[PDB]
């Protein structure tokens, strides 16, 4: 959609137009810890995208679960523009510093999607399990190999194989060295 | 012209080979080799103890 | 082929798949194996053939510094994807000693070859996305192990429409076959059920847990699951700090791939090579620190020097610091019958009138050793202790592990002991007798060792304590648990206008020394200090805390004191004037635990000083410490009978 795109380009702007406390923008020292891989932050205030632009900033809270891929090419883009990064690692968007809370008995049937942030406190305590995001299958009827497999919230596996002629309406097989995982803990 | 050798500058020139092995493996695709963490890695054969007045010597 | 670092646009698991550069890595690898320069010129490797073969033993080792510094163009290429170079390899292993003993191919093959020695050591924390599929050396503790389990690998199904049996087939947690591509071109037929044609393989699972060497007050320990399958089987012993190398690999299911979405997504660890550590931590220290404690261990003080540093919050009870100091080493634990293994620990039973702080005394050595841990009362039981069922998912067996297992070679500190209950007090002599306890689940036994040393605090009955009752009968315990400690120096505090200028004097002078904000000009800036030493009732300075962190590290895994035969008769006589002594007032007699305890604290000191045998001074401070924790125990009146005789005995150095 064209909603969508609109949102991003003017966001990329955001990064090199609003600055910080002198002529330097908080984002610029954050871009220098980004090339090392093994640190991913992405912290974007909400107290100071209003400043800048307010009817941009409601679509992005109001729909944030179909712009969630959008955010993950925008700001790699931006980054390439100030240090050419390897293809082979994604990002993740860690928006925070938001002045509204919501309490956990104040909600209704259309709270998907909305960008907000819950209180209370924590007691229990799980370990951490891994998630396959970036996998790769392989056909066992014609013996193809299929790259770029993503899973969303269900088992997305090819209905169509590579071959236009038949396709596996079965199960596949887990790839080893090619498969990123992303690990989350379930408090 | 002969050749000496003494015994504080010949430990420094055999330990950057020891070294290289701990910053290489690990800064391609894990975390980043700091001055905290790799006291233990340096003290293996060596049997002696690193801090930072070594790294203003080098 | 020769050229490796020009890898053009591969990456790391596609220029070592073809068969090009792999031509000259094997012959390399190859010719090393049966010509191995050393240091001097000693070919070893050719005898470790001939040694594997005798007992099956198919677990081929090989130091890493022997291969990094003959090719150190190829140190760094290994550590890389070692998941497909070690599997092809074992294949290179067995065209050599097939090549030079024929008689090894009646047995099986497929040697899976070892590594030991990695330059590269990560805990268990540090590990998460971005050491997939990796060969990392990561340690820690064995909570619990699993024995003999037939996993389900290959069962035979008869069928008849070609005259071919179905089989084999592929069942393990490792890899399955799922039902659409079957492995004999796509072929099914009836199936039969059998009895007898079923071969399972073997396949235990192992629990990892961190080292509570460093874990803090008010962190939460994690799990890591184990996977180990064949070869290296019953390689390790719950509640042992072992090491064990493997590959951070995913786990692939196959059971709930026909009804569930998603599969178990969890990372476990293979097995590739074990190594069981105790013996190797002192030969891997350093050498600063060997020279300056010769130094100091030259003046006839050394004796008090670690005596004024237990517990520098409370000054007073100088008898109460002895016994916690000589607890620590626990002793040599020998076997001094021709067929019994008597146990040889320290065991010493604090209990002293509620108002002293005796837990603080505790919470000392807990951080100046390598491995202590701390537990209550009602926090646990029976259960919790040492070991207790099942696995309730998919009918599965396996056993479990307490508190005391996982704290092997340490001191173990166990809080509020006498308001424990009936049923626990009489079910932990089991565990503090033999070191050892031998579960008996499911027709599987299998024995380990647990080396503990128990020191409890116990309380009075109902209110304070009374020095007018015997000690067996002031505190709410159980007779035989009495007879099974050492050490029963208890004191008394009352009010004494004499001393107590000195308990409120030392408690102002510590509450500013152990202030946050004096540790900025202290601590945190070096050289300063507000406050130097306190004054200590010997005259001798105290120690810091790397002191004791490099002291028993060093003391207990190196000299081994023996057992002679000096004047040792004399003992024997002497026991005999308090035996027909003791019931002449009113006391009881001494048994035979103050006999063979002797060898205890003469082997405790003589580790101080770094004597290799055992000397008449240190039997000598030992009998004074055995007799002031017995005279404590019956009445003040019949003290002056007993002190006053035996003022000769009280009275050495």
């Amino acid at each position: 959609d064209e909603v969508a795109e609109k949102c991003q380009k003017l966001f990329l702007d955001f990064l090199e137009e609003f600055q910080s406390s002198d002529g330097e923008i908080k984002y610029l020292q954050l871009a220098e810890e980004l090339i090392r891989p093994e640190r991913n932050t992405l912290v974007v205030s909400f107290v100071d995208l209003e400043q800048f632009n307010q009817q941009l900033s409601t679509t992005i809270q109001e729909e944030f679960y179909r712009v969630y891929p959008y955010l993950c090419r925008a700001l790699k883009t931006f980054v390439k523009d100030r240090k050419e990064i390897p293809l082979a690692k994604d990002f993740y968007v860690a928006f925070q510093d938001l002045p509204t809370r919501h309490k956990i008995r104040e909600l209704t049937s259309s709270r998907i999607g909305l960008l907000t942030r819950i209180s209370g406190q924590v007691v229990r305590t799980h370990p951490v399990h891994p998630e396959l995001v970036s996998g790769t299958f392989l056909c066992l009827d014609c013996q193809t190999v299929i790259r770029d497999v993503e899973q969303q919230f269900k088992y997305t596996q090819p209905n169509i194989c590579r071959n236009p002629v038949c396709a596996n309406r079965r199960r596949f097989l887990l790839d080893t060295n090619k498969s990123r995982f992303v690990d989350f803990q379930k408090v | 012209p002969g050749l000496v050798l003494p015994y504080k500058y010949q430990v420094l020139a055999e330990m950057f080979r020891s070294m290289d092995t701990i910053v290489g493996m690990l800064h391609n695709r894990s975390e980043t080799p700091t001055f905290a963490k790799v006291q233990r890695g340096v003290q293996d054969m060596m049997r002696r103890r690193f801090e930072e007045c070594n790294v203003g010597q080098i | 082929i020769e050229n490796l670092e020009d890898l053009k646009g591969h990456s790391v698991r596609e220029w070592v798949s073809m068969a090009g550069p792999r031509l000259e890595i094997h012959h390399r690898f190859k010719n090393f194996l049966r010509t191995h320069v050393d240091s001097h010129g000693h070919n070893v490797f050719k005898e470790r053939i001939s040694d594997m073969c005798k007992e099956n033993r198919e677990s081929l080792v090989v130091n890493y510094e022997d291969l990094a510094a003959r090719e150190h163009v190829l140190a760094y290429f290994l550590p890389e994807a070692p998941a497909e170079l070690l599997q092809i390899f074992d294949e290179a292993a067995l065209e050599v000693v097939l090549a030079m003993y024929p008689k090894y191919d009646r047995i099986t093959n497929h040697i899976h070859v070892r590594i030991s020695h990695l330059p590269l050591v990560e805990e268990l924390r540090s590990l998460r996305q971005l050491h997939l599929n990796q060969l990392i050396r990561t340690s820690g503790v064995v909570t619990s192990c699993t024995g003999v389990l037939p996993q389900l690998s290959m069962v035979k199904y008869n069928c008849n429409k070609c005259n071919f049996v179905l089989g084999p087939f592929c069942q393990s947690q490792n890899q399955e076959v799922k039902p659409g591509s079957c492995p004999e071109c796509q072929s099914a037929g009836p199936f039969e059920v059998n009895m007898e044609e079923t071969i399972y393989q073997n396949y235990q699972r192992i629990r990892i847990q961190e080292s509570p060497g460093k874990v803090a007050a008010g962190r939460l320990p994690r799990s890591k699951d184990a996977i180990l399958l064949a070869d290296l089987v019953d390689s390790c012993k719950p509640g042992d700090e072992i090491e064990l190398t493997g590959i951070y690999h995913n786990n692939y299911d196959g059971s709930l791939n026909t009804a569930n979405g998603f599969p178990v997504f969890a990372t476990v660890i293979l097995a590739n090579h074990v190594a069981k550590k105790n013996k190797v931590a002192v030969g891997e220290l350093t050498d600063e620190d060997v020279k300056m404690i010769t130094s100091l261990s030259k003046d006839q003080q050394i004796g008090e020097k670690i005596f004024a540093s237990i517990a520098p919050s409370i000054y007073g009870h100088e008898d109460i610091k002895r016994g916690l100091a000589l607890a620590l080493f626990g002793g040599e634990p020998k076997n001094p019958g021709g067929k019994h293994k008597v146990r040889g620990d320290i065991n010493v039973l604090l209990c002293g009138d509620p108002g002293t702080a005796k837990s603080q005394f505790l919470k000392y050595i807990e951080k100046v050793s390598s491995r202590a841990i701390f537990t209550t009362g009602q926090g646990a039981s029976a259960v919790g202790l040492t070991a207790y069922q099942r696995h309730p998912v998919s009918r599965e067996w396996t056993l479990e592990a307490g508190a005391l297992v996982l704290a092997d070679r340490g001191v173990c500190l166990i809080d509020e002991f006498d308001k424990m209950n009936d049923q626990d007090r009489t079910s932990i002599h089991e565990a503090m007798e033999q070191q050892s306890i031998s579960i008996s689940k499911a027709g599987i036994v299998t024995s380990l060792q647990a080396r503990c040393t128990v020191i409890a605090a116990a309380n009075p009955i109902g209110g304070r304590y009374d020095p007018s009752l015997t000690f067996s009968e002031n505190v709410d315990l159980t007779e035989p648990i009495i007879s099974r400690f050492d050490i029963l120096c208890v004191v008394r505090d009352t009010v004494d206008p004499v001393q107590d200028e000195m308990l409120a004097r030392f408690v102002v002078g510590s509450h500013v020394r152990h202030h946050p904000s004096n540790k900025e000009e202290e601590g945190l800036a070096n050289g300063s200090a507000a406050e130097p030493a306190m004054p200590n009732t010997y005259g001798v300075e105290p120690l810091p805390q790397e002191v004791l962190k490099k002291y028993i590290i060093y003391a207990k895994e190196r000299v081994h004191p023996k057992l002679n035969q000096m004047d040792q008769d004399k003992v024997a006589k002497m026991y005999s004037d308090l035996r027909k002594e003791s019931m002449a007032t009113g006391s009881i007699p001494i048994t035979v635990r103050h006999i063979e305890s002797m060898i205890r604290m003469a082997e405790a000191h003589a580790r101080i000083h770094l004597r290799d045998y055992v000397i008449e001074d240190d039997v000598n401070m030992a009998i004074r410490v055995m007799l002031e924790s017995f005279i404590d125990t019956q009445k003040f009146s019949v003290m002056r009978s007993m002190r006053k005789t035996f003022a000769r005995y009280l009275s050495f150095r």
